[PDB]
């Protein structure tokens, strides 16, 4: 947790420039790794998806939060509801031409059971 | 139940104390539980207006990027992703005591090392688009916040949920299982002492049967 | 020497209880929990304890059976998964790993088809030295492939998926036949270490 | 008349010492507890008391306070300390106060600084009462100074960290070699925890 300073991102072309913009984007220099990535809904495959969150949910001690796009979340909703543990804390966000759904995010859905 | 066969009455003491202690941290736990379920559900209609936030915010950041590439023409995200290397925005793990429960919030880091950005053969558009990153700046940030307030409200949850299942074990597990070790174990004490009391009244009717029989010497002689 | 005590309510503080766990090399307990329940024969395995054991598995060595090592490991399952039953009646079943998991399926796989044994039955009234010493040996097979096929990396849920054939098939040992087909009942058993392959196989992919 | 029973495991219920009790003037209880816990000297917190106490602190008065009215003092932190762990130990290191941390080194202090006492060992074979006295005085002194320095708006990891002297000497303040050097470890103490600030 305490290790957890770095932010990743799984989002639409608007919201990664957006976010990048803001100047949450970080490139580890070793690892030549990012903590951003462009996200196309048609061309990026769910393999990838789910490969990408079990990489930044688990493979990685440095990641506290990840941002992903309600519109990308819909499809890896499976995996998101799936992920329960605290860290990294799980926000869906809208993106464009794709208005946020309450419904979908999977964490805000659990919540909203037994409300 | 528990019952254990060998009892002094010590043990008794240790069990029954141990068994109103229990009792105790049953109540304090029980109080812990509910103002955590309110703490957590006020975090959690915080975190649906949040996410209703977090909505606009979206739209929001969307419009700003927009207005920047309008005003550009330019190809932001090819200068944008070439100028990432070290974040300049970060985020600290802190340690707060809230109403009890410790938890783990974020607080927003700015490297004072790394510069803003600075887009060249955009003139004074790029400046119009560093107000758009101001947007962006002002606002994702404040969601991260609530998202450490979503993060700690589901642990909140859990725990809590700890909390109820130390309520169910001091419920009808620990309180049963020790009221039937202090039963028990009365019940063999007693019925020891009740054996005991039994031989001394045989030794004592012995005594006086004896002295009886002294009684009757006495008698016998005095005749 | 059998000799039966009847203390009052099965209390071990009973004279009688102590004056024959004395002078005794030997102690077969009698519990009221699966008896009241009517299940088949009842013995604490948290009390009941043999000190001829050691020349028994001298005796047992004969035959060329595994008398203490499979009533070690059997016993060392059932302390561990009772330890698991009093973590599970604490927390929850959730809160453990595989390999307890493991560890408390069989040692309910123990107590259905291994010391539960109907006498009012024409096949488990009377189990014979080979039939359980098989038993307790395909047992700890199945368990060994069990905590293997886990180490793989395969989940305990996952691994009882497919499994299902070989849990009837431990489960169905208990009727079996007369002295004629130990065979059928070893080969069984090969046949259960040959399914493990096959899901195996299955698993990869 | 010094009198020992020989309570079996430690029970109370012991008839000898169940007679004793209605007779005795002076009664120092042993803690099953601190004895197996290979601990020094057991001495029970709630239960060892005197009735003499009162005499003995009129005799006292010649003798002055320094630990004859901080007796009371120290067993009001001490009986406070108990209520406060046996909650902690119900509750834990998770949610605590400030008052409440400087209470809890107060009891580990009181008990690695002032019970303890090693008759094997030469240095530790007796504490003279005015070693005793200042020893108790430098506890209640850091103490104090704990107390005050919270209300002064310090935390307890930072003040914690700032002095990790003053618990070593305020520890070996138990004679080993009383009553000559007395007035100058009054004087080193008193100077240290001026010099904390």
């Amino acid at each position: 947790a305490e290790k957890r300073t770095l932010i990743a991102v799984i989002a639409d072309e608007d919201t990664t420039t957006g976010l990048l913009l803001a100047g949450i984007g970080q490139i580890t220099p070793e690892t030549q790794e990012k903590n951003f990535f462009v996200y196309q809904e048609g061309k990026t495959t769910k393999e990838e998806i789910t490969d990408k969150f079990n990489h930044f949910t688990e493979e990685r001690d440095d990641i506290a939060i990840l941002l992903i796009n309600q519109h990308i979340a819909e499809n890896i909703r499976a995996r998101v509801d799936s992920f329960t543990n605290a860290f990294p804390a799980i926000l869906e966000i809208p993106s464009k031409d794709h208005p946020y759904d309450p419904e979908k995010d999977s964490v805000l859905k659990r919540v909203r059971k037994l409300f | 139940n528990r019952e254990q066969v060998f009892p002094t009455r010590m043990t008794l003491g240790l069990m029954k104390t141990k068994l109103k202690g229990a009792n105790q941290g049953y109540s304090l736990l029980k109080r812990k539980s509910e103002a955590l379920t309110k703490r957590f559900r006020d975090i959690t209609k915080r975190i649906d207006d949040a996410k209703q936030k977090m909505g606009r915010v979206m739209q929001t950041a969307a419009f700003s990027l927009a207005e920047v590439s309008y005003a550009t023409g330019e190809n932001i995200g090819y200068q944008v992703q070439e100028s990432v290397s070290t974040a300049r925005f970060k985020v600290r793990a802190r340690q707060e005591n809230v109403s009890g429960v410790y938890l783990s919030q974020f607080e927003s880091y700015i490297d004072p090392e790394i510069n803003d950005f600075r887009l060249t053969g955009l003139g004074r558009g790029g400046q119009q688009v560093q107000r758009a990153k101001e947007i962006y700046s002002r606002a994702v940030e404040t969601l991260v916040e609530l998202a450490s307030l979503q993060t700690a409200f589901i642990i909140l949850d859990e725990v809590i949920k700890v909390t109820n299942r130390r309520v169910n074990a001091i419920e009808h597990v620990i309180i049963p299982r020790t009221e039937n070790t202090i039963a028990y174990i009365n019940s063999e004490l007693d019925e020891l002492d009740r054996e005991e009391f039994y031989r001394l009244k045989k030794v004592q009717e012995k005594k006086q049967n004896e002295t009886a029989k002294l009684d009757a010497e006495m008698k016998l002689k005095r005749d | 020497i059998v000799a039966a005590v009847s203390p009052a309510g099965g209390d071990f503080s009973d004279p009688v209880t102590t004056a024959t766990l004395g002078i005794t090399q030997v102690f077969w307990g009698l519990d009221k929990k699966l008896a009241q329940r009517k299940h088949f024969p009842s013995i604490n395995t948290s009390v009941s304890y043999s000190k001829y054991t050691n020349v028994l598995n001298k005796f047992y060595d004969s035959n060329y059976p595994e008398f203490p090592v499979l009533r070690d490991r059997m016993k060392e399952i059932l302390s561990n998964a009772e330890e698991l039953e009093q973590v599970v009646q604490l927390v929850g079943k959730s809160a453990l790993s595989d390999s307890d998991k493991i560890t408390l399926d069989v040692a309910t796989l123990i107590k259905e088809d291994f010391l539960q044994q109907n006498g009012y039955s024409t096949y488990d009234a009377f189990c014979p030295i080979w039939k359980t010493f098989d038993m307790m040996r395909a047992f700890i097979s199945y368990h060994d492939e069990a905590q293997k096929a886990v180490a793989n990396g395969a989940n305990w849920s996952k691994l009882a998926d497919s499994t299902g054939d070989v849990k009837h098939a431990v489960s169905s040992s208990k009727f079996f036949e007369p002295s004629r087909g130990e065979k059928e009942v070893h080969g069984e058993f090969e046949k259960l270490l040959s399914t493990m392959q096959e899901r195996f196989a299955e698993s990869t992919d």
